[PDB]
Formats: C-alpha cells, structure tokens, sequence
C-alpha cells in the first residue's frame, strides 16, 4: 500500500508561474482521495466529469497535477469554456475535460511586504493556446506593424507581467495557490485505482 | 431572466435562530449550484454554505460548520439557510447565488468561496446580532 | 442680480430617497454655473449634450433639479441609454437628455453606526419607467400567480428595500449624493439665462 | 480594446516619472481617458482626467499640479506625467477608455468611481519609498 504523493503535490513550498505550469504525472500507486475531499482548507474545489466519492471506486491509467499560482479573480478564468486571460494565454483547461481543480488561499505563504514579483503570466500572446499546452518561450511581443527585432520599444512589450502579491492584497488580488488534476483512461491498462 | 429574492433577516438575540429564504425565477434550482455568501462591512464577500452537487450534497465552512444548515425545496423552488447559535460575529449581509448549472456544464461537485466564480447574484439582506440589541 | 438657489439644493440637510425623487424647478433667476464646475468637491461630473463652460451664455426656459441619495455602484446606472434596476425602476433618464448629472461622496453625513435604512428604493416594479416619470405607491408586488391580496406572503415582496450605508461600508457602498440638472428651452420665453 | 500601460518602477521621493498607456482597437480622441489610483486593499480613486474630446484635463486636489496627463493622437497613447512624487503616491495605476463622446451626448466626463468607466487596462505598479 504505497500511498500516492498527493501531499508532495499540495504541500510544495514553491509552486511554478502561471506562464510555465507545473505538471507532475502520478502512476502506480494506490491514490487517496479522501483527504482531498475531506480536507476544509481548500477554498475552492470544483470537480469537472467526475464526482469525488465516486473517485475512489474508479480506476485511471494516469493522473496529471497542475501546479500554479493565480489571483483570486483568475481562479474563475481557469474552467472548462471559461474565457480569461489566463486562460487564453496562460493554461487552458479543455471543454471535455475529466477531473477536479482545487484552489486553496496561499496569502500568507506567497506575500512579503515588499511584494512577491517572481511570479508571471503571459500578458500578451500571439495566438489562444490550445488545451494543456505550455508556452514558455520570452519574446518581445509584436503589436504594431514595425518588427520588434529584439529590442523593447514602443507598441513592443514583454509578455511576462509581475504579480503585486502584497499582504494587505484585497481577497481578489490575493495569491491563490491552484493544484488541477487531470483523470486520463485512455491508457489501456490502469494503475492509480484508489483505496 | 434570473431573478433573487432574498427574504428574512432583521434583529436577532445572540444564539438566536434565523432562517434565510432565497427565491428562485426563471430557472430550475435543483440544476443549478446554490451558495450563500456573507459580506462583512467592508469587506470581500465569504462563501458559508453550498450545494456542492446536483444530488443536494452540502458543504459548511469550518466557522459555520453545524450551526449553519442549507435546504433547498423544488416545489416552492426557494433554497432555505438555517442558522444557529449565532453570535455577534455572524452580523453581515448574506446573499444567495445562483452558479453555474451542473446539466449545461459537466460539473459533478462545485464549491467556491470567491464571489466571482458564481454567474448570479442576489440582493443582500442584513442578518444583525447584537447582545445590547 | 438675485443668484438662483444652487446652494439650496447641493447643501441641503436632508435628501429624497431614490423611489421618490425630489424635484425643484428653478426659473426668473441669474443661475451661475461657474461655482459647480470650479468645485472640486463632486467626485463625478458628467454632461450630456451641454458643455460647462458654454452654460453660462445658454438660456434655458426652465432648469430641473433632481436630488436623490444611491450607492456608488447605481451612480453608473443612472445615465442615458444605460440599464440599470435604479434605471428601470426608480429614476429614469431619456435617451435624447440635455443636461449634467453631479455626484459627490456623503459618507459622512449620511452614515451612522448602527446604519442609515431611512433611504429606499424599488426593488421590484411591474414595468420599466418612463423617463422623468415618479412611482412612490406601495402596493405588495405580485410574482407567482396566486394573488397577494394585499398581504406579504410567499412571491410576494414590498417594493422598497432599504440601504444599509453602514459608515465601514466600501466606496461602492458608500452613499452617494446626486443632483442630475435637466435643461429645458421648450417654453419660449428664456428666464434663467445665466450670469452677465 | 486593449490597453497596455508602460512605465512604472522604484522611485526616490521627489521623483519625476511618466505613465504611457497604450491604446488599440479604437480612436483615442473620441473617447474619455481616466487615470485611476488604486491602494493595496483599496478601491481604484481616480486622479486625472481626460474631460472632454477637446483635451480639457481635470486634476484632483491630491494629485493637481503635480501630475499632468498628456494625449498623444499619432501615436494613440495617453501620457501621464507625474513630479514632485511621495511616498503616499506608491500605488497600482490604471488606465480608463471611459465613455466614447461621439457615439454618447456626454461633452464632460468625469468620474472617480471605477464602475462608470466602460473599459479597463492592466495596473503598473509605481513605488516611492525614501529607504529604496
Ligand atoms: C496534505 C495535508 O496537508 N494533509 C493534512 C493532514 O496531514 C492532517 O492530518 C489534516 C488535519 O489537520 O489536514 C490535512
Ligand atoms: C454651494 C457651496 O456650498 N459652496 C461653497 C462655497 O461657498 C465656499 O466658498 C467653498 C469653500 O468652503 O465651499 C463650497
């Protein structure tokens, strides 16, 4: 009984920008849910294609957690046929998509006085990324008709923008710490399973 | 059209019982995920209680977990918070939501504290416990 | 040179509430419009086909001066062409609309401790009201088709509905005074003019 | 409409920084431009702007004088410019497309409130502190 490194995933003390998310595929294990579940500590919990008591019972070839760190009002953005900056440039969660995505208030954890500005999203995007495809890539973004051609200038802007991340943050502007979990069966055999 | 009516709410001793009506028109309640909210003066409106699934399932936040019971009732079509033991610190205004529906979407469980997450919003209603009254 | 009652209505100790509107006529008087545009004190100043500065050489037959009380958020809703419930319900505003809307913060003066719930305004209404038009009846409003009978019951809610304007409350909580100012030179004679 | 804001950054007290934001998808004259202030756990407070399509500007009493706001149509931004900086100053600054004149009656806009503006930008932080 080689329980699942769940509390790897949500107990991380440095959690990746929203513009390069964090995936980490769990396999071979035997995976709780219940504590997820049972937990009161996540402010949000929202489960998409699949119920979380029924989770237990059924069995997935693979799963994959999303770890990243978002405002408050981006929280919204991250769903299934959600529009949002972050979700247009940032992650993009498909519309037939199967599994839960938890958010959980990190306010105290990712804000200092001066401000946390290490974390980035991608203000600025050529093209809506597709579903579950990350774009890493720091090139100044072009808007006018003149090529950038690498230098920053005006009408050409970095996509990566800062999070202010201050303690005294309204509740919206508060980092809020998202762990998405994605349930995937099309893997013939299956290995997770649960308790 | 979706519309809120909110009802009861007014002066209440401390540990008294109130219950909270939200009236519900122009859509099905029970496909819908319902969330009472609490907005201290000032402040960011708190998610209290929820029906996490179609099934009618509920989740409390740990502060009102107990004291605070959601029911929802499909023939008069309202959604009924039942609260107890209250205290001076339950002295807020308290709004219904109306949240995405589980039958358009495939959400099975959806439970937010974020007032933005919910698509509707409801008039708030003044719940005040005061001891000196 | 007898100055109109501007002051009368900004500096005035008690205003209507938003469901019935107070209404004040102003004419036969050299209204200055300088003081209101030089004034910083109001947090929001807008004109609708009317400039400020060309105010003063306009004459206008007659000026209508409507003073109602609304949270900071309705401040946006009462505006031409804008949808809002204070729109629909308790002021409205025409489309083709001559004049200036004047908003300024009263959080001190019309918040108290325990809260200010003297001020109403209607939540429900059987029809959108017509522009410049008044509803102050309170009669139980009647949702489901059982018929209220005149008594609250369930589907069945009275109108108003108070604001809690708490002084700890939030800036789009926070009362807001408005004054909206409708220029009329349908009458032929001009009287109200302006300062020379 | 999309709004980009430039500028921002540390600044010593009694420093003299310029805002841009840019403007695109729409004719920047036509419009009412609003800059808004906003503190950490505070709403957005407006501080300068854009009255009329003529380019009459209106200052707060804060901020008068000491911030000028600028409308550059050839290259379709609106340039905030702020001296004599404080620390009291140090806030996330925005930039409001506000109300059209030409599709509105409106000849003077102004607001300090955020919900009248039609159209919002992302905030800039700009940070004033004697210490650094
Ligand atoms: C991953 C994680 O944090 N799990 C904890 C668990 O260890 C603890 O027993 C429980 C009660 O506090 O809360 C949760
Ligand atoms: C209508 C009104 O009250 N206007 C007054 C004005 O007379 C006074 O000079 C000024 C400074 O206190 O404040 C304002």
């Amino acid at each position: 009984t080689n329980l699942c490194p769940f509390g790897e995933v949500f107990n991380a003390t440095r959690f990746a920008s929203v513009y390069a998310w964090n995936r980490k595929r769990i396999s071979n294990c035997v995976a709780d849910y219940s504590v997820l579940y049972n937990s009161a500590s996540f402010s949000t919990f929202k489960c998409y294609g699949v119920s979380p008591t029924k989770l237990n019972d059924l069995c997935f070839t693979n799963v994959y957690a999303d770890s990243f760190v978002i405002r408050g009002d981006e929280v919204r953005q991250i769903a299934p046929g959600q529009t949002g900056k972050i979700a247009d440039y940032n992650y993009k969660l498909p519309d037939d998509f199967t599994g839960c995505v938890i958010a959980w208030n990190s306010n105290n954890l990712d804000s200092k006085v001066g401000g946390n500005y290490n974390y980035l999203y991608r203000l600025f995007r050529k093209s809506n990324l597709k579903p579950f495809e990350r774009d890493i890539s720091t090139e100044i973004y072009q808007a006018g008709s003149t090529p950038c051609n690498g230098v920053e200038g005006f009408n050409c802007y970095f996509p990566l923008q800062s999070y202010g991340f201050q303690p005294t943050n309204g509740v919206g502007y508060q980092p809020y710490r998202v762990v998405v979990l994605s349930f995937e069966l099309l893997h013939a055999p299956a290995t997770v399973c649960g308790p | 059209q979706v519309q809120l009516v909110e009802s009861g709410g007014g002066l209440v001793q401390p540990g008294g019982s109130l219950r909270l009506s939200c009236a519900a028109s122009g859509f099905t309640l029970d496909d819908y995920a319902i969330g009472w909210f609490r907005q201290a003066p000032g402040k960011e409106r708190e998610g209290v209680s929820f029906i996490t699934s179609s099934d009618g399932s509920t989740y409390y936040v740990d502060s009102v977990k107990g004291r605070f019971t959601i029911s929802r009732d499909n023939a008069k079509n309202t959604v009924y918070l039942q609260m107890n033991s209250l205290t001076p610190e339950d002295t807020a205004i308290y709004y219904c939501a109306v949240g995405p529906s589980f039958s358009y979407t495939g959400s099975t469980y959806y439970r937010s504290e974020l007032p933005w997450d919910y698509d509707y919003w409801g008039q708030g209603t003044q719940v005040t416990v005061s001891s000196g009254g």
